[PDB]
């Protein structure tokens, strides 16, 4: 064996060969045939498969990965020479394992594990160009231009220092051009923040896509990434040799994952409770137990987590629909607007908090940066590409914010003119905005226009406007305080799992009862507005309610009360903001 | 910040944590470090070099009968009240809303014991003074002026003043010419007793649980009662509402008052002391004693309590409706008057809030509101 | 001292190939090439890549393979071709450029193994730079041995000579420049990106700058698309390095017989049924927009933009417009956004926009200091890059007053000409613009004259050839109707659209019938003049008044409908239905 | 903290002495029935038993056994020679491994060598033999007084105390070669 190691090339080779061949879910040799009818030489591999069928392998894989890998090369060219021995390749097949260790906190890494495979769920940051880094440079004589090339001095590139030809003294200077390069790709990537417990200090690392797997991630992508823990020394000065003793650490990623849902049981519970028929009454209340008096509201937002069926209108042309529901809590301070963002903000995967002043630590928005490396840092709403951006205090905002807000609401995607390219940025996230009125409270009889000082095109591309006010009902302050002392001296975890298990499994289907019942709503909704009449971005509101609506059941079809639920909450809305 | 003589500051010194005794200890946490002072060598008379404590091991740390007697006294806290900068002639009961602060709450179970206290009023009028005596009296304490949030220095996370508060007390001097960002993180500390902070977009959060005593003057010289609170100062109005109390002082001329501290300060400087008080001031030893006695009781709220305490809201909450002007009444008012009466129950050493307690507080609670007049 | 034998070896290959290789009428082709390249201006000697590799397929595979390696001595082939030709001047560059590789690489296909090897690309480019001499062979002069050095090439950085000319002297530190006798050649940096074919949904675009010397300095502008062929080369910047194409010849990116019979026989097929499809205008309507209840004037009006007039020019070299400009004023919601957006998604060389965009550019051509150079360099607008396209402008009414102006001289003139800082040059615009807004107050006051109606200037509504005010009915007919269209749509999620004629089944037809050039008919003139005179006879009362602008624009509706059937020469039936459509599309005040 | 250096811990030559030590321990002598002994082997024993720590060697049995062995002799004889005084060294060593008390420390040995080949002719020689094996007869004219040369010496620097130890003076003629500071 390789010395310090457990690990014989041909026995290796041969386990991982038969790997290859013997096999249950012998996949491998029909994407073998897939690489072969395609050309593309890269047979990527999820290594659990090799622990379920040798765990020994695959604790020696992990082990010195990077000199099993050229075993594993060995045995899979050969059965690409075996199985379709003649063919045209660029280059012979290579394998690109994953999915092997789910030692994902990265947070939680050690020096024990220098040099061994390793899969981390994370979202990449930053990116770079692909490094063209030297391998082979060619060098010419000023005096008589010598042709000679250096290969491969260990990352430094060894200056001849002499001729050859003439015999000078240093004139043989390298030619760029001639010289043999590779693409090494940077990029910074930040440990999956939901993964981690704390989240006090979130964890960063830098990774490096060397020739291959270079470009194909995006930053924001939140994506499972394999490769090997490599630690290097830091020279103290670049022309000096001395190193520091601590060694900065970097991925050279092997593979990326773009990324069932708990066990038995809890879909078994949730399916349970879903039967109740005051799921969705004692959903809503049980959703934020600290608030009191607030069941529209509630329902409104729980609606929203739910949030409408996906729907591809890529057939029909007409682009992308808004699947995602956006919500303006408008109400005076102190009415729990804040705790609502942050119960829902912790409470939410994926979510984002922050606030309509430029002077939230987040930003709102994605824009360059230089190191040198003028490089793009992402924004909240692009980070919630899938997930929740809870807003606050979204009167106040500024009026090149109000633009973009009303972009990506009018497309969910952000277009940004870096440098001089143009890159559309998806941002599909569901928008949790809150609102104060202007002055001390709400003046009543002033419209929402009025009392924020918005566009009203931007607030109409909210889907609802929740209007709350604190009344000056002193029974209320009684029942209130009670409650709150009450306070004074179901968990999140089951709702949790429901509308992920509901996002992830349940995808409502629109029936005719509910078509017929929206196209009743929507001509009453008219006829009533016949005498700020009905839109029919009411009836796309409703649309969307009540398939939240539908998915909150479970019922996996849109049904008429799905319907009539979302026309009363609607109506709500309307009488929230109801002033005439 | 006990070990460091008033006349004195914190030194620091550098520990290298290696091996399993990594990932121990956090900033802000008060910790005990055993292990070797060796020096490192990163040539008078012999060789100088750096020194540092390489670590072995770290651990996170948290009277008389007569004193029992004094505590017995009805008018105890009133005389240690009264030994809250008794050099400051007036403004007693702004010196118990003070102790009040230093004694903090409880947070039950959470709650927000914490009582952030906000001052405004005109300059010279022994509000950088308090600040300094309350820092002085403090077990545990930083002064600021507006570093103060933490940082990611060039790669180490270095903490502001604010989380070396640390269940301790950040006083903040010149509140008003804050910036307005850390004005945002005072907000993040008011509201989850925590720091984010993101150098290179990494939000990362430390715990600054603390209590914050803020003080500011009116802009464009002394307060101007015509002029409504916010037009003579230059802060959100809802973070104003954030504090648990915000006390107003006026430079009033008031002929026979003026005189009275006239007379005051003549005899500080003919005798480098306060006049002689009622009570006299305590040793501020024994007043962090009786402070630690304090933190050691976690008094609770009986439910008939709650029947009074929300008769006495709903009430005040009619005298906001009443006012013209909004007077920030909310459940934050009423959560805050939990967190006094909790606090005066501590001062009782009792464990159980009185409706003595809670009547106090919606005096001061009131006083504050009487000091917006 | 030191002789490259491939490079030599090539180089001879290539004279011989320049010398012997001949046209199919059996003429040295490139002699003649040579012959027009002996006036000044002229240094770029054009060759087919095809030809050299028949004539020498290794000669080919080599320079493919090593392109920088071997280009430089084809250049000097080149100038011993030249200069014993004819009296060539003695001092002046002479440079080959390389045309028709098959090997059209993406940008994505890039990487350092394509470092130095000829290559073909293509491309949209995003801004350009001004031009500027650089020094490419250093003629340098010691301090202390005072031996100039020559032929000190560099690398594209300032490369002083590692040490003196004179073994014995070692200054090392103080070689002297002499810009004068130092070779110069000039060079423009360009920035490229991937076209929308080529970029994946939700991908970044790549950025690549290319280097432009030679007669190629301007053979582009900012915001075109075009075909950049040449090589990837590596340039150090602040071991680092970093790529850059020179790009030696650049060509745009890519008659009605040559699309027909490069039109396969089904799709020639079709093409001749739309054509010959009777009434295609209505139908091709409702497929254009299945998802889609009334506004067919809106449709009608789309499609007959999409077609576009035949543009002319006059003897005294003013261009008269082909396309046209028209507008959608309606009411929040009235489908005006999804009407846009159904037209870039379908159409290509359409790209979308709002007047709230704040970017530098500005939605058009734009003057904007480099972020790290530091200078100046022309940025290009979505007008510029939907030149000779569509532009899906939304918020028009919401639009900037320099956008505003900026947009009134490209419809004016279709092109634009910017000067700033020094900085000057103009971009040709011919692009049709899709304009949508809404009236004041978001109600369109009918009682209200249209410019009371909207904020946009007289000369811009005067420039808009087409209006379509959509107010928003109470009728609960169109209201039901859409409503239904809307819930057939959602519920059913694919197959709700009525698409009679495919998507690529229009597009082909659009560029089959866009070779032709359809006439006027002296019928058709007479027509035109005789509905003009129904117009003037009208005289309204109008929203706005009538000019000869009006017969501007009906003049190119009527060109576009007699494109729209394919039909090479204007009739009556389409002048009248022209006249229907514009007549309709003024609107008289309701008061 | 930088006050102490910890010490660095751990045609081919090492080759050439594993020939040396296998041929000085595993050659055979005799035959089945005399029985094929080491002869070097028990030789050595003896020797070191004895207080000899010497021995003879026949390059034409070295020849036999190895004739490139013998032919880098002659090349070059001065580096395998030293190299087969280590495998003479070793191979002694675990030959009588358990030696009495005190005597476990290790003796070099003096490899002494002969061959079975006529002699040359003193007559007959040239520089080109320098540094190879010559091999001559003749009758002594005069001897010199025994003495001691240093092989293994050690200096200190006067002044710096720098102590420069285990320097090897190679055997022959040759002066001493100072430090120059
Ligand atoms: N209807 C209610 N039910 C329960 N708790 C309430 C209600 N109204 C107010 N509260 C309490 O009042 C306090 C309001 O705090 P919070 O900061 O969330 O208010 P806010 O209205 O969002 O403030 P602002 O608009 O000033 O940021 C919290 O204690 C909240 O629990
Ligand atoms: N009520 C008071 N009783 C006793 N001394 C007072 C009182 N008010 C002010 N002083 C004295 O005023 C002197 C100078 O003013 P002081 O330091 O109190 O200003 P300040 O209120 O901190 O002002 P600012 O916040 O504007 O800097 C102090 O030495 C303090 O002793
Ligand atoms: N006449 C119509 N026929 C069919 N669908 C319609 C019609 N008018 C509106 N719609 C539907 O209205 C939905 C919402 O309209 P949309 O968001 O496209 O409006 P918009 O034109 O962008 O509005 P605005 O720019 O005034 O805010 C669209 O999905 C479209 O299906
Ligand atoms: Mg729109
Ligand atoms: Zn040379
Ligand atoms: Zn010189």
């Amino acid at each position: 064996v390789i010395w310090g190691t457990d690990v014989n090339v041909a026995a290796c080779k041969e386990n991982f060969q038969r790997f290859l061949q013997r096999f249950i879910d012998p996949l491998y040799m029909q994407r073998l045939g897939e690489i072969n009818v395609i050309g593309e030489p890269f047979l990527n591999v999820n290594c659990e498969h090799i622990k379920s069928f040798d765990k020994n392998l695959y604790r020696q894989l992990i082990s010195y990965p990077q000199e099993v890998i050229p075993t594993f090369d060995m045995a899979v060219n050969e059965i690409f020479f075996d199985r379709y021995p003649d063919s045209i390749l660029e280059h012979q097949i290579q394998v690109r394992p994953f999915n092997a260790l789910k030692t994902k906190n990265m947070r939680n890494l050690n020096p024990e594990d220098i040099d061994q495979l390793i899969t981390i769920s994370g979202m990449v940051i930053r990116t770079s160009q692909l490094i063209p880094e030297m391998q082979e440079a060619f060098f010419q004589c000023q005096v008589c231009a010598h042709t000679t090339r250096v290969e491969m001095d260990r990352g430094r590139i060894a200056e001849p220092s002499v001729c050859g030809r003439c015999h000078t003294t240093h004139s043989m200077a390298l030619i760029h051009n001639r010289s043999l390069f590779s693409d090494k790709q940077m990029i910074k990537l930040q440990e999956s923040p939901e993964d981690m417990p704390a989240g006090q200090t979130p964890h960063t690392v830098i990774l490096f896509a060397h020739n291959d797997l270079v470009d194909k991630v995006q930053p924001g992508d939140r994506v499972n990434v394999t490769g090997i823990y490599r630690a290097v020394p830091i020279r103290v000065n670049p022309r000096v040799s001395n190193v520091k003793s601590v060694y900065k650490t970097h991925i050279d990623v092997i593979h990326y994952r773009k990324t069932k849902l708990f066990s038995e049981k809890r879909v078994e519970l949730l399916k349970e409770l879903s039967r109740k028929p005051d799921i969705y009454e004692r959903l809503a209340s049980a959703l934020a137990p600290s608030i009191y008096e607030h069941e529209d509201i509630k329902k409104g937002i729980l609606l929203q987590l739910f949030g409408g069926t996906r729907k591809d209108f890529s057939h029909t042309g007409r682009g992308k629909f808004r699947a995602e529901i956006n919500i303006l809590l408008c109400g005076d301070p102190g009415t729990s607007k804040s705790q609502l963002l942050q119960y829902v903000y912790n409470l939410v995967p994926r979510g984002q908090y922050t606030s309509g002043k430029g002077s939230s630590a987040v930003g709102l928005t994605a824009y360059v940066m230089k190191d040198r490396q003028l490089v793009l840092q992402t924004g909240a709403l692009v980070l919630s590409d899938n997930g929740i951006c809870c807003i606050d205090e979204f009167d106040k905002m500024n009026e090149s914010t109000r633009s973009v807000l009303h972009e990506v609401m009018e497309q969910q995607t952000l277009s940004i003119a870096k440098a001089g390219i143009i890159c559309q940025l998806n941002a599909r996230t569901s928008v949790l905005a809150a609102a104060n009125p202007i002055e001390s409270q709400w003046n009543p009889k002033k419209t929402t226009i009025e009392n924020i000082q918005l566009p009203h095109t931007l607030l109409s591309r909210f889907d609802l406007i929740f209007l709350m006010l604190d009344p000056q009902d002193e029974a209320y302050d009684r029942r209130l305080a009670h409650h709150l002392v009450a306070l004074y001296y179901l968990d999140m975890a089951v709702l949790k799992d429901y509308i992920a298990y509901a996002h992830s499994t349940i995808m409502p289907r629109l029936s005719e009862e509910a078509s017929q019942a929206l196209i009743e709503a929507y001509v009453d909704m008219r006829k009533i507005g016949s005498s700020v009449s009905a839109y029919p971005r009411q009836l796309e509101s409703l649309i969307r309610l009540a398939e939240a609506h539908a998915k909150v059941r479970l019922s996996n079809k849109v049904e008429a009360i799905d319907v009539e639920e979302a026309k009363r909450l609607h109506r709500e809305a309307l009488k929230q903001s109801a002033t005439d | 910040s006990d070990q460091v003589p008033v006349g004195n500051i914190p030194r620091s010194i550098t520990v290298l944590v290696e091996g399993e005794n990594t990932r121990i200890a956090q900033p802000g946490d008060h910790v005990s470090v055993t292990g070797i002072f060796l020096p490192i060598l990163r040539v008078v008379q012999g060789l100088l070099s750096e020194t540092y404590l390489e670590a072995h091991r770290i651990v996170k740390m948290n009277l008389t009968r007569e004193e029992l007697r004094q505590i017995a006294e009805e008018d105890f806290y009133e005389k240690l009240a009264a030994s809250i900068a008794p050099e400051i002639y007036g403004h007693e009961d702004v010196k118990k809303a003070l102790l009040l602060l230093l004694v903090g709450g409880v947070d039950q179970s959470k709650i927000r014991g914490n009582i952030n206290i906000c001052l405004m009023g005109d300059p010279g009028v022994a509000k950088s003074q308090l600040l300094s005596y309350i820092d002085r009296l403090a077990p545990r304490s930083q002064y600021t002026t507006g570093g103060l949030t933490a940082a990611v220095l060039r790669l180490t996370l270095e903490g502001g003043a604010l989380v070396l508060a640390d269940q301790g007390v950040c006083c903040i001097d010149e509140f008003d010419k804050m910036a307005e960002a850390d004005r945002t993180a005072i907000h993040e500390v008011m509201e989850q007793q925590t720091i984010s902070i993101a150098k290179a977009g990494i939000l990362t959060t430390l715990n600054a649980r603390c209590s914050i005593l803020a003080a500011a003057n009116p802009a464009y010289g002394r307060y101007n009662p015509r002029r409504s609170l916010e037009q003579n100062i230059q802060l959100p109005a809802a973070l104003l509402s954030r504090f648990d109390l915000l006390w107003l002082i006026q430079d009033r001329p008031d002929r026979d008052n003026d005189l009275r501290l006239a007379q005051h300060i003549t005899y500080v400087h003919q005798h480098s002391r306060q006049p002689p008080s009622q009570f006299e001031p305590l040793d501020m030893k024994l007043m962090r004693r009786y402070i630690a006695m304090c933190r050691e009781k976690q008094p609770m709220v009986p439910e008939s309590l709650a029947d009074y305490i929300t008769a006495a809201y709903v009430e005040m909450r009619r005298e906001a409706w009443a006012s013209k002007d909004a007077t920030y009444t909310s459940a934050r008012t009423l959560l805050a008057i939990l967190r006094l009466s909790t606090a005066l129950a501590r001062l009782r050493m009792v464990d159980v809030v009185e409706k003595e307690d809670v009547n106090e507080a919606i005096r001061l609670m009131e006083m504050s509101k009487d000091s917006l007049l | 001292e030191v002789r490259d034998e491939v490079a030599e070896k090539c180089q001879k290959l290539f004279l011989d190939f320049l010398e012997e290789f001949q046209s199919s009428d059996g003429e040295i082709k490139y002699l003649q090439l040579a012959e027009e390249l002996i006036r000044p201006e002229r240094n770029t000697l054009v060759v087919s890549f095809v030809d050299l590799e028949q004539f020498n397929q290794q000669l080919s595979t080599t320079i493919q393979e090593e392109f920088y390696r071997v280009y430089p001595y084809l250049c000097r082939a080149l100038k011993t071709f030249v200069k014993d030709r004819k009296e060539i001047p003695l001092a002046k560059d002479f440079y080959v450029a390389f045309q028709d590789l098959p090997t059209r690489h993406k940008i994505r296909e890039l990487t350092s193994s394509r470092i130095g090897l000829l290559t073909r690309i293509s491309g949209q480019v995003v801004r350009t730079h001004p031009v500027h001499p650089e020094l490419v062979s250093g003629t340098f002069l010691c301090l202390d041995c005072q031996t100039v050095i020559r032929d000190v090439e560099q690398q594209f950085k300032y490369t002083q000579p590692n040490i003196c000319r004179n073994p014995v002297c070692a200054n090392r530190r103080r070689f002297l420049l002499d810009t004068n006798k130092s070779r110069f050649v000039d060079f423009q940096k360009v920035r490229i990106q991937e076209t929308q074919a080529e970029l994946p949904r939700g991908s970044i675009p790549r950025s690549l700058e290319v280097i432009l010397r030679a007669e190629a300095v301007e053979s582009a502008q900012a915001g075109d698309k075009c075909d950049f062929t040449g090589t990837l080369i590596v340039v150090p910047d602040v071991l680092s390095y970093r790529l850059v194409f020179l790009a030696c010849c650049v060509a745009p990116t890519n008659t009605a017989e040559s699309i027909k019979n490069q039109m396969t026989v089904k799709e020639w097929e079709k093409v001749f049924e739309m054509s010959q499809d009777k009434n295609l205008y209505h139908n091709l309507c409702t497929s254009l927009f299945p998802t889609i209840h009334g506004n067919d004037e809106v449709k009608r009006g789309v499609l007959l933009m999409l077609f576009g007039g035949v543009p002319k020019t006059t003897g005294e070299g003013t261009s008269l417009r082909g396309d046209i400009n028209v507008c959608i004023v309606g009411d929040p919601s009235t489908a005006k956004s999804q009407f846009l957006k159904h037209v870039e998604e379908f159409s290509p060389r359409a790209v979308y926009t709002s007047g709230k965009a704040s970017s530098a550019a500005g939605l058009t051509a734009a003057v904007v200091r480099d972020e790290e150079s530091h200078e100046f360099v022309i940025e290009a607008g979505a007008l510029m890059l939907a030149d000779n396209g569509v532009c899906c402008i939304d918020e028009f009414d919401k639009m900037d007053v320099r956008d505003q102006v900026a947009i009134h001289e490209a419809m004016e003139q279709q092109t634009i000409s910017i000067t700033k800082a020094g900085v000057k040059a103009t971009l040709n615009a011919r692009t049709s613009i899709l304009a949508a807004a809404n009236p004041i107050s978001g109600h369109y006051d009918r009682s209200k004259s249209l410019k009371q109606n909207i904020n946009l200037s007289a000369p811009i509504m005067s420039r808009f050839d087409l209006f379509f005010i959509l107010v928003d009915e109470c009728n609960e007919v169109t209201d039901y109707a859409i409503a239904r269209r809307i819930v057939d749509l959602h519920s059913r999620i694919e197959e709700s659209i009525d698409r009679v004629y495919s998507l690529d089944d229009i597009r082909r037809y659009l560029l089959f019938a866009r070779q032709f050039k359809p006439k006027i008919s002296k019928e058709s003139e007479d027509f035109i003049v005789e509905q003009y005179k129904h117009l003037r006879q009208r005289d309204g009362k109008s929203s706005w008044r009538i000019t000869v602008r009006q017969l501007e624009s009906m003049i190119r509706l009527s060109e576009a409908m007699a494109r729209m059937h394919c039909c090479d020469e204007v009739q009556p039936k389409h002048v009248k239905e022209a006249f229907r459509l514009l007549n309709k599309s003024i609107i008289r005040v309701e008061t | 903290s930088g006050f102490d250096d910890p010490g660095i811990f751990y045609a081919r030559k090492s080759q050439l002495q594993r020939r040396f030590k296998e041929f000085l321990r595993q050659y055979r002598v005799g035959t089945d029935r005399t029985g094929f002994t080491f002869k070097y082997r028990d030789e050595l024993k003896r020797h070191y038993n004895l207080g000899e720590y010497w021995i003879e060697v026949e390059m034409e049995d070295l020849a036999s056994f190895d004739e490139d062995l013998a032919d880098y002799l002659y090349k070059q004889p001065a580096e395998h020679l030293q190299l087969l005084e280590e495998a003479a060294k070793e191979v002694a060593d675990e030959v009588t491994r358990p030696r009495p008390s005190g005597e476990e420390v290790l003796q070099d040995i003096q490899v002494m060598l002969k061959s079975d080949a006529s002699p040359s002719s003193i007559r007959s020689l040239k520089s080109d033999m320098m540094s190879h094996l010559v091999k001559i007869p003749g009758i002594i004219i005069a001897a010199s007084a025994v003495r001691a040369k240093a092989t293994r010496i050690s200096i200190q620097c006067r002044s710096c105390r720098n102590t420069l130890t285990n320097i090897a003076m190679r055997p022959g003629l040759e002066g001493y070669a100072l430090p120059r500071k």
